[PDB]
């Protein structure tokens, strides 16, 4: 719809610190382009960070393994989050049904 | 001829950029070479070596400039000391990271 | 016989594997002040509120546009004291101003 096939990993409830960078690594370990538009802290004393990257349409449909690594001071071990399209699934045509409200609901006006 | 001791200091656990200090003590003769490594890669800039002072024993200190984010990202820093044809490598990391 | 700046206090501590030698193992603590003026400065070490009067060596102040100076101090510490969650504080006195920095092994 928008030709904006980007993927991001969001971190919440972490401490409101600085010097945070989110780098995306593929299955071969090669690096990708960086990102911009770093968000700010929230009034609830919770930091928010977003890591943006640009991938190709063919790469996503090829089932490549993409991993997002978090670099936070509190966590001693950088967690790994794997995002990939599950291949081998069939395609079905969605059926859209519209249910009008019942006559028992249009009583209180 | 005594092998120099290799010690690397780390920033405090509860916060401080920062600097890395590698100290070689109780070595002879006075001339000595000290370098720095980053994840097994040679460092080309960002490090300085102070003049060797007299503590007969000598003392040499080196300073490496590092960033706050890279230090806690589990990067490998190794201090290389060459003395009398021998090379010493010490690997350090953050205890809390 | 141009500017005056407050001293900066930085404390260096050994890592988890920074202890060696015969038991009990010992290490060193480094407290350094940089970009401070005027030159005179007082360096003292505090251990759980107790002043340390031995086992410390402070290097002479050396020169690193406002004039700048640097000072390096080394204090010998024991592994047993470090494992007891003892807090080490570097005391800096500069032109009547006192700056204290607290470090510990706790994360």
């Amino acid at each position: 719809l928008t030709k904006s096939t980007k993927l991001t990993c969001l971190v919440t409830d972490l401490t409101t610190y600085d010097s945070v960078t989110i780098s995306w690594t593929r299955q071969n370990g090669e690096a990708v382009k960086t990102h911009t538009n770093i968000s700010e802290s929230h009034p609830n004393a919770t930091f928010s960070a977003v890591g943006e990257a640009s991938i190709c349409e063919d790469d996503w449909n090829s089932g490549e393994r993409f991993t997002c690594t978090v670099t936070h001071t509190d966590l001693p071990s950088p967690l790994k989050q794997t995002i990939s399209r599950p291949k081998g699934v069939a395609l079905h045509r969605p059926d859209v049904y519209l249910l009008p409200p019942a006559r028992e609901q249009l009583n209180l006006r | 001829e005594m092998n120099p001791n290799v010690n690397v200091f780390v920033p405090p656990r509860d916060g401080f950029k920062s600097k890395l200090i590698c100290e070689a003590t109780n070595f002879t003769p006075k001339p000595i070479t000290v370098s720095w490594l980053k994840d097994g890669k040679l460092v080309e800039s960002g490090f300085t070596t102070d003049p060797v002072t007299i503590e007969q024993t000598y003392k040499v200190i080196s300073t490496l400039t590092i960033s706050e984010i890279d230090w806690l990202n589990l990067n490998v820093y190794t201090c290389r000391v060459d003395h009398r044809g021998l090379t010493f490598l010490k690997n350090v990391s953050s205890t809390c990271a």
